[PDB]
DNA sequence: ATCTCGATG
RNA sequence: AUCGAGAU
């Protein structure tokens, strides 16, 4: 189907498990020298690079939640909230 | 079943498991071999090459080096065989298989798994000897103990899987478990036995203990802290120094029977910002429990404070213990002379108590309780009159042992043992039971072949009056056998009839889930729940709280 | 003299009873542990076997020849075999040894460590002797043969300490006891009626005072008075045992101090 | 002679057995409080007494000393690992040529013993050492 | 019984009351009798309940009596996880069992019922019926080795 | 077989040096001295007169893990005083005691019989 | 298996004190409890060492080449 | 609309009572601002307790079951493990069938 | 371990200094900790423990036959009559420090087995490695660099947590991992790699 | 930088509750018939008895880490035997006209009942308290 | 060895039970533990 | 009813 | 691959 920017539902706060993965798809593209839309104050490690590219929220996915009709909703990592 | 469900699996070890204090938490003591065997693929990149090269330099057998690397063309370069194996100028877009290091991301299970705490990511700490080392207060999750009990340990290889391990699997998250909606690690055995001693009022330490002590704490603010006594000879509390592993912003207040915010029982506990103000510290407040230290800490402080917290609680009274000690002796299960005289009489009675009653329904006396036998209502008389002997008899012992009786002091810890225990150690062992009932006859009309038959007395039907010190006679023996024998039967027929229910509970449940609509439904979305647990809730951000709207006067409401 | 004070009162040539007086218990302890673990020996450390039709292993035999009580009284003047510039051995870094025993006769021949035989030129130093106090002059069964075995070896003493393995233990047993009566209350008796005639009476009651009674808690004391007794083994008579440890004790404090030297 | 009978299950039906013959079977006629309780004489018609008690017991378990003070299932434990324990299972190991053999170094005859231990040959075949032993919280390793 | 109920004033106090305990159920009769309370009244045979008040009490004994298996032992387990099983097995209408009767002929995919106690059987008569299998279910994506629609897998990545 | 060997106890290894020092970052004018290949019998001598010295405000040590031969000693001290030396007062402050004892048992030694 | 040289617990040597042990019980007439203490074995670690040790090599030498 | 004031009702029943003037004030004497905290912190502290989706409670409801199943061992009733295993069939053939009439 | 169903690894080793002592000297060979001895009421070895001590020092054998008239008293008697407390204790001293421990300890000869099942012959661990002809999955045992079964029931405790990816990982690029080719119309492995 | 309580007390009961390094002690104030205490109290190192009469002071002084001595040459409101430090954590009113204090000295309490001790017991965690003769 | 020989096994109401009749003939504490737990005895 | 071992056609 | 013996 699809569903508009409006008309959503769906917790606006992240899951950990979507975080998880986004976190866990980033470390990926980092650890192959993709680039980084951050600044190191001096880290190495690729995921505890996505975990900071994370919470200043300039990383570029979007979550696509399923809702179990066959339908869903679109959300940037921008929209949703880190709280955990 | 066996190879599409639960695979055989690459990337995996075992060993045996031993229990280390100086250890925190979520780590594992992974020992050396193993790491210098076991591999995750590493991509080269600007960020690592420096340390990264240097690993392949180093060799797959001086521990932090690596086997293999595998290159554009996907070939694969042995480092171990290879002319070209102290060589190689790493290219970046490459690969590495290296050697497992301190501070990895691994899954360590024990066997069987009926939890999801049987798995959980653990840090990775390298070590001399062969043992998976681990903290004492993992244990319980596990459901361990070191007394040869064998582990497995598996590897992720993505990076992706790596954060999957840290951020959903890592110790620290399952500390607050769903399951009892409070926490499933607690403070075991020395560490508890200690919790409790180092705390008494009594119990007080001099300048040169507390500042290997404080020191010992890691996260100490390095700020000797004002000695409750300052007169003839500067002392500290137990509690005092205790309070330095205790974080702030920490409140817990207790009360239990006799408690009174002056707490002469030393009863209950108070706690105002990491700071502990009077009642001992024992299991109530620092075990497994709901009210518990562990709780509060946990969803007070976060996870990885209540994670570094076991480890210092650990580390200060593991050591002040090791410099006081501890110990038992069979003293410990010797009670006062006139004590087993008056034990022995408080059986007496019992054994004419049950004579008393065999004489009266010999006579037809013995009325019948509506709706059982009266060889029934004469059975169900005898059987409590003796275990209310044995009960009274305990009693009685549980009373000698005084305040520094070493099995009386884990007993008061909650570190092991109970009154039973007492009880079947000093006082009398008490009646055996086969099926429920007194131990039948499987002769013909007696026990044995050294009793005369038709003898429903105690003696001949399975009463073992002695105590597990003075001794058992041939025949207690003999019943006491199979007594637990019928333990040992169901037991390792208890686990098996589990073994089942477990995998048939797991096999209908299984692919539930909350969806992103709060609703709870299975693979073909008919629906079970319109909210989990009718709340929405998950289980481990849930608590214990008193609805005062409930209770009371409908003055006292008013009031 | 100054501080640290010593009365010896029973003295053997293994045994040394004797009060250790003004110290701070934490040196007192030091001691007894370097004297246990830390003053080194000679014991043989490479053994290298031609024939062996023994009843016993090659390698259990080699464990009990390492643990063979040999003379070390100019150990000191002998160098560590890791720090000579010679390859493996020398006689400047180790002392060799051979055993040859062969069953000749019917009647169950013995091989003590006193038929150990040194080869090595020992620079006429006191040093890797088997030492016997044996008094029918055999040190320790080595190992036993019968009609027609042998045993023929080579033995190689080197230098060592309890911390790399006991074999170069020079100590046995250190008895170690202070404040007696419970003055200090360092302990808390366990007990069943009367705390005091459940728990006995040390001899080392003798030679101190009793409490009377009355008087309260002395709480600003501390230790003094050390009640010891080194036993040696025989690789260094006792005196030396208690000296060299002190003697090394203060070597690697010193090597600290002047580690700052070097820093 | 006829002092000692061949008895089964079935025939053990119709006697009666005594524990100890002593303390059993003489006249009838203090009590040192740190010995155990035992019953008394009520029966007169004891046909045939039994040998010792400690004969109900079998190989492994007569090993264990003192198992009447003692939770029975341990026992129990016990008399399987004994059986897991490393010592001189023969004297001849050394012409022996078997997949696998395990020898203790210095095999010592145990301190606590079972008076059944002597037909058993344990103290000339050992399995297990003398340890010094301490009951203590120490370093809490 | 000793009973918790509130008095005139407020308070909540002990009022103990007078309950028969039997051996033996028939429900069918028992609460239609003079001097008994209808409203209460209670049986162990959860199975007996439902036949009579229906499914939705069936369920609330069920589970009660689950419960008493638990708590019996001291052992506290929060409501939900029990509540779920209890509500799984109480919503086809009938009561369904946790053996390869109830929950395994349940319309379901077939490689989640292969995957369970009578394997060949169930991918005969997926054979012969032509059964089409989702592909939604846990059990399966592990088999065809895939991401499953699980914590992580749930949601879908993009950009 | 992952047994290291014994030697690894006093002997050191390659670039580990006997003393490591840093500054303690919570306290001031205090102190964290690492002890490569030693232990008790050290680290509890030095703690001792660490602690009788007058113008000594805190002391003491603590072997991290018992598996390795390190131990590491804190001093804090005085306004003024800098601990490299109220460690150095320290270590012959024993230096000394030891060297009075070697003597003072010895003279006793020789005045017994057998 | 012939006499541990030195007591695993003390350390004091012990392997030379066998024969002369077998020789006080057997020709002299003493309890071994005496003997033992005549050998210089005082503390009980030390003692328990001696009193045990059992001679199995006695049973071994027994087998012929 | 309907469902979320009845997953909440109970929590509030609580909030309600443990927020009452009387008691704000009286009890607890708090102030404007650490009120207005106390009142932003639950919000928060709630929010966080909701569950998540992709929770395969499925599962977890299962095991939090058949653990403790595995815990059990040893006033005339079937009860423990060989109950548990009676409830899950649906038992039809019980053991200790009871009606309790009050 | 000792002889009552009292069994035990050892944790670690300690240099006989390191080791509490007594004042007579004498160390420790093996320490156990008094938190296993409530729970299975194992007095025997204890009584063992305080017998084997008697024993020792009087040079006598240990009569610990079952059914007899020795007594936990009648042994602690002998016990002082030799100079030692009569319930095994000694007081101690904390080698590391050389200060007396606060407790007394029960100290005393106590029968030990060592059993089969040492660690160094346990320690397998595999990184990849052989696998078996038909199934394409690791082997079974360490006896040939074998894998080790994750099995069913750690699959449950995966998809618990919700870990997916690890999930598939386990479940497939270690072990079995197999392209194949299929219709996309007659769904089935059917197709032919001529794939060249 | 003041005092902030005074009073002579005499001691009615000494109690050794399954103890032997403290009792906790019930005393009375001669002067004002409104006044009592409760105090654990460590007396192996400063014994207490039978109708005595103990002398008290709380105070504030005489918070960084403690130093000791260099005071054999200092400052030290130590003209008292035994004086312990404590966290104050309660207020009492007995209701009235009367209210209570609870200390807290690392586990050894400590309360107190009067009406004047309100201007004069702050709320506070300093809170030394000095016994002398 | 002893143990080995002296052993007995049985094969398949409740016989795994240390029974009466077995007093003194076969050990009632000597049998493996699970699997088949007093179905084997040694005498 | 996760592991090790041996044996066997 | 059949089979028994063990660790939990
Ligand atoms: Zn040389
Ligand atoms: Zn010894
Ligand atoms: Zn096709």
């Amino acid at each position: 189907k699809a569903i508009p920017k409006d008309q959503r539902a769906t917790t606006p706060y992240m899951t950990k498990y979507e975080r998880a993965r986004i976190l866990g798809t980033r470390a990926l593209q980092i650890s192959m020298n993709a680039p980084v839309f951050v600044d190191l104050e001096g880290e190495t490690d690729p995921l505890r690079i996505a975990m900071k590219e994370l919470a200043e929220k300039k990383i570029p996915l979007v979550i696509r939640r399923y809702l179990p009709d066959g339908s869903f909703e679109d959300w940037s990592v921008e929209e949703l909230i880190v709280d955990l | 079943r066996g190879n599409l469900m639960g695979k055989r699996v690459d990337f995996s070890a075992r060993t045996v498991i031993s229990g280390d204090p100086n250890l925190e938490l979520d780590q594992v003591g992974v020992p050396k071999s193993i790491a210098k065997t076991l591999t995750y693929p590493e991509v080269v990149t600007p960020y690592n090459i420096d340390r990264l090269t240097q690993l392949v330099r180093n060799g797959p057998n001086e521990h932090p080096g690596a086997k293999y690397v595998i290159r554009d063309s996907g070939d694969r370069i042995d480092l171990r065989y290879s002319k070209r194996a102290g060589d190689i100028q790493l290219q970046y877009g490459w690969k590495v298989e290296r050697h497992i290091m301190d501070n990895d991301p691994v899954l360590f299970n024990r066997q069987p798994s009926l939890h999801k705490m049987s798995m959980m990511a653990h840090r990775v700490k390298v070590i001399p000897y062969s043992t998976f080392r681990l903290n004492l207060s993992v244990t319980s999750p596990y459901n361990a103990d070191f007394d040869g009990d064998e582990m497995n340990l598996h590897v992720p290889q993505s990076e992706e899987t790596r954060a999957e391990l840290s951020q959903l699997c890592a110790v620290p998250l399952q500390i607050v478990s769903p399951q009892s909606n409070k926490p499933c690690m607690g403070i075991v055995q020395d560490t508890l036995c200690g919790i409790r001693k180092l705390t008494l009022r009594d119990t007080f330490i001099e300048l040169d203990q507390v500042l290997n002590m404080l020191y010992w704490v890691p996260d100490w603010d390095g700020v000797i802290p004002t000695p409750a006594i300052i007169k003839p000879k500067p002392l500290w509390s137990g509690k005092q120094i205790l309070s330095v592993a205790i974080p702030n912003g920490i409140h817990l207040q207790r009360f239990d029977e006799g408690t009174t915010l002056l707490s002469p029982k030393d009863n209950g506990m108070l706690i105002i910002d990491g700071q502990i103000i009077f009642g001992v510290v024992e299991k109530k407040t620092v075990g497994s429990s709901n009210g518990g230290l562990i709780h509060v800490v946990t969803r007070e402080k976060g996870p990885q404070v209540c994670a570094k917290l076991f480890g210092n609680i650990q580390k200060v009274v593991n050591f002040w213990l090791l410099h006081n000690g501890f110990s038992t002796g069979i003293g410990d299960t010797i009670a006062d002379g006139p004590t087993m005289r008056e034990i022995t009489e408080t059986i007496a009675e019992a054994k004419k108590k049950v004579l008393d009653v065999t004489k009266e329904a010999q006579a037809n006396l013995l009325t019948a309780k509506h709706g059982m036998t009266l060889r029934e209502s004469f059975e169900d008389n005898v059987v409590r009159f003796l275990n209310e002997a044995r009960d009274k008899a305990g009693r009685l012992a549980e009373v000698n042992l005084k305040d520094l009786n070493n099995v009386k002091q884990m007993v008061m810890a909650g570190s092991k043992g109970s009154f039973i225990n007492i009880a079947q150690m000093s006082a009398c062992v008490g009646q055996q039971s086969v099926e429920g009932k007194r131990i039948a006859f499987g002769f013909v009309d007696r026990t044995l072949p050294h009793f005369s038959k038709d003898d429903y007395s105690p003696e001949s039907k399975g009463f073992v009056e002695n105590s597990y010190l003075r001794g058992l006679t041939p025949q207690e023996f003999f019943f006491h056998a199979m007594g637990g024998r019928e333990g040992l039967i169901d037991t390792a027929v208890k686990t098996a009839e589990t073994g089942y229910i477990q995998r048939r509970l797991v096999k209908a449940l299984e692919d539930i889930m909350v969806h992103y609509d709060n609703t709870t439904r299975n693979s073909l979305g008919n629906v079970i729940q319109f909210i989990y647990g009718e709340d929405g809730m998950d289980a481990a951000h849930i608590e214990k709280q008193s609805l005062d709207t409930i209770g009371g006067s409908d003055a006292a409401f008013e009031k | 003299e100054e501080g640290p004070q010593v009365k010896i009162r029973e003295a053997s040539k293994d045994n040394v009873d004797f009060i250790l007086s003004n110290v701070d218990l934490a040196m007192a302890n030091s001691l007894r542990r370097v004297m246990i673990a830390e003053i080194p020996t000679l014991a043989i450390d490479s053994v290298e076997v031609e024939t062996n039709t023994t009843v016993l292993a090659d390698e259990f035999i080699a464990h009990r020849l390492g643990l063979i009580p040999l003379q070390s009284m100019d150990i000191e003047q002998l160098e560590y075999s890791r720090d000579c510039f010679c390859e493996d051995h020398c006689d400047k870094c180790s002392v060799v040894l051979t055993l040859q025993a062969f069953g000749e006769s019917e009647s169950t021949t013995n091989v003590y460590s006193k038929d150990l035989v040194i080869v090595s030129n020992l620079m006429g130093r006191n040093i890797g002797h088997p030492i016997i106090q044996d008094k029918e002059g055999n040190g320790v069964l080595i190992c036993k043969l019968r009609k027609g075995q042998e045993l023929k070896l080579t033995c190689v003493a080197k230098k060592g300490i309890a911390k790399e393995h006991a074999k170069w233990g020079p100590a046995a047993a250190i008895e170690f006891e202070y404040d007696p009566w419970n003055k200090l209350k360092h302990t808390d008796y366990w007990y069943e009626q009367d705390s005091a005639k459940e728990w006995p009476q040390s001899k080392n009651c003798e030679y101190e005072d009793p409490p009377n009674e009355g008087d309260p808690f002395d709480y600003k004391a501390q230790a003094d008075t050390f009640y010891m007794n080194v036993e040696s083994v025989g690789s260094i008579p006792v005196d030396q045992v208690v000296v060299r440890g002190i003697d090394t004790l203060q070597k690697k404090v010193a090597s600290i101090l002047l580690a700052l030297t070097q820093m | 002679e006829g002092l000692v009978e061949y008895i089964d299950a079935e025939e053990e039906e119709s006697i009666l057995i005594a524990m100890q013959p002593e303390d059993l079977e003489p006249a009838e006629a203090d009590v040192d409080p740190a010995k155990r309780i035992r019953v008394s004489h009520h029966a007169t018609t004891f046909t045939h007494c039994e040998i010792h008690p400690s004969m109900i017991l079998g190989v492994a378990a007569s090993i264990i000393p003192f198992p009447d003070h003692n939770q029975s299932p341990r026992n129990t434990y016990q008399s399987a690992m004994g059986k897991q324990a490393m010592g001189v299972f023969l004297t001849n190991y050394n012409v022996r040529m078997d997949t696998m053999a395990n020898i203790l170094y210095y095999p010592q005859k145990p301190l606590g013993t079972t008076r059944a231990m002597e037909y058993l040959k344990f103290r000339e075949l050992p399995a297990g050492q003398n340890a010094i032993v301490a009951i203590a919280c120490y370093s809490g390793y | 019984y000793d009973r918790k109920v509130p008095s005139p004033t407020g308070e909540y106090v002990k009022e103990p009351e007078w309950v028969l305990e039997t051996d033996g159920v028939n429900l069918s009769e028992v609460m239609t009798v003079p001097g008994i309370d209808p409203t209460r009244i209670y049986t162990n045979s959860f199975i007996d309940i439902m036949e009579v008040l229906g499914i939705e009490a069936g369920r609330a004994a069920l589970y009660k009596e689950v419960y008493n298996v638990i708590a019996s032992d001291g052992s506290y387990v929060n409501y939900r996880h029990m509540a779920l099983l209890v509500d799984v097995m109480t919503t086809q209408g009938g009561l369904t069992s946790v053996t390869r009767h109830g929950f395994n002929r349940s319309n379901t995919g077939a490689l989640m019922r292969c995957s369970f106690e009578e394997t060949v059987e169930i991918l005969f008569e997926a054979g012969a019926s032509a059964e089409l299998d989702d592909c939604r279910g846990v059990s399966e994506n592990v088999i065809l080795g895939q991401m499953a629609p699980i914590g992580t897998g749930a949601f879908d990545v993009m950009i | 077989m992952n047994a290291p060997d014994r030697f690894e106890l006093f002997l050191l290894g390659e670039g580990e040096s006997k003393l490591k020092i840093d500054p303690d970052t919570k306290a001031p004018n205090a102190v964290v001295i690492t002890f490569e290949k030693e232990d008790h019998t050290l680290g509890n001598l030095i703690r001792a007169e660490l602690l009788n010295d007058r113008k000594v405000l805190f002391a003491a040590y603590k072997v991290e893990h018992p598996f390795f031969a390190r131990f590491k000693l804190r001093i804090q001290t005085t306004e003024g005083y800098d601990p490299k030396d109220a460690l150095k007062n320290a270590c012959n402050s024993i230096i000394n005691k030891l060297g009075a004892l070697k003597t003072n048992f010895e003279t006793e030694w020789n005045l017994q019989t057998l | 298996m012939i006499v541990p040289v030195r007591c695993f617990s003390c350390g004091k040597v012990v392997g030379d004190k066998w024969e002369s042990y077998l020789n006080l019980l057997q020709e002299d007439e003493l309890d071994e409890g005496t003997a033992l203490s005549r050998l210089g074995l005082k503390r009980y670690c030390c003692r328990r060492m001696i009193l045990t040790h059992v001679d199995l090599i006695e049973k071994f030498l027994r087998y012929n080449p | 609309q309907n469902a979320q004031r009845d997953a909440v009702t109970l929590f509030c029943c609580l909030l309600r009572s443990r927020l009452a003037t009387r008691r704000v004030l009286q009890e607890y004497r708090l102030t404007k601002q650490a009120f207005d905290w106390v009142l932003s912190n639950i919000e928060a502290q709630f929010l966080r307790s909701v569950v998540h989706p992709g929770e395969m409670v499925g599962v977890l409801a299962a095991q939090s079951i058949g653990e403790p199943a595995t815990q059990m061992t040893l006033k005339k009733v079937t009860s423990g493990v060989p109950r548990l295993k009676e409830i899950l069939n649906v038992a039809k053939n019980m053991k200790t069938p009871s009606l309790t009439v009050y | 371990a000792s002889r009552h169903g009292q069994k035990g690894t050892i944790g670690i080793t300690y240099r006989r200094e390191d080791m509490p002592f007594t004042a007579e000297g004498i160390v420790p060979d093996l320490i156990i900790n008094p938190h296993a001895i409530p729970s299975r009421m194992t007095v025997a070895h204890l009584i063992e423990c305080l017998l084997s001590k008697v024993a020792a020092l009087s040079g006598n054998e240990g009569d610990a036959s079952p059914f007899t008239d020795i007594t936990v008293e009648g042994i602690s008697k002998l016990l002082r009559e030799h100079g030692y407390q009569s319930r095994g204790f000694e007081v101690m001293y904390n080698g590391h420090t050389g200060k007396k421990l606060m407790a007394q300890i029960f100290f005393g000869p106590t029968y030990y087995q060592r059993l089969r099942h040492m660690v160094d012959d346990k320690i397998h661990a595999r990184a990849r490695g052989p696998m078996q002809v038909l199934t394409r999955q690791p082997v079974e045992g360490r006896s040939r660099d074998g894998g080790l079964r994750f099995g069913e029931m750690e699959r449950d405790c995966m998809i618990a947590h919700g870990a997916a990816s690890f999930l598939k990982e386990r479940l497939m690029e270690a072990s079995d991992a197999f392209r194949v080719h299929i219709c996309g119309i007659c769904g089935l492995m059917t197709v032919i790699a001529k794939l060249n | 930088s003041n005092t902030l309580f005074d009073d002579i007390f005499q001691v009615s009961e000494v109690d050794p509750g399954r103890y032997n390094k403290v009792c906790r002690i019930e005393a009375a104030s001669t002067t004002q018939d409104q006044c009592k205490l409760t105090l654990d109290i460590n007396v192996e190192l400063f014994p207490v008895a039978a109708q005595d009469s103990l002398t008290v002071t709380i105070a504030s002084s005489l918070t960084r880490s403690w130093r000791p001595p260099q005071a054999g040459d200092r400052s030290l409101a130590d003209d008292y035997d035994y004086v312990m430090y404590g966290t104050a954590y309660k207020f009492e009113e007995v209701s009235k006209d009367l209210i209570a204090v609870y200390y807290s000295f690392g586990g050894l309490l400590m309360r107190l009942e009067g009406n004047y001790r309100n201007l004069n017991n702050l709320k506070q965690e300093n809170a030394y308290l000095l016994i002398r003769r | 060895t002893l143990s080995h020989l002296r052993r007995t096994n049985t094969p398949i109401a409740k016989p795994r039970q240390l029974h009466n009749t077995h007093w003194g003939l076969v050990c009632p504490a000597e049998t493996p533990e699970g699997q088949a737990c007093g179905l084997v005895k040694n005498l």
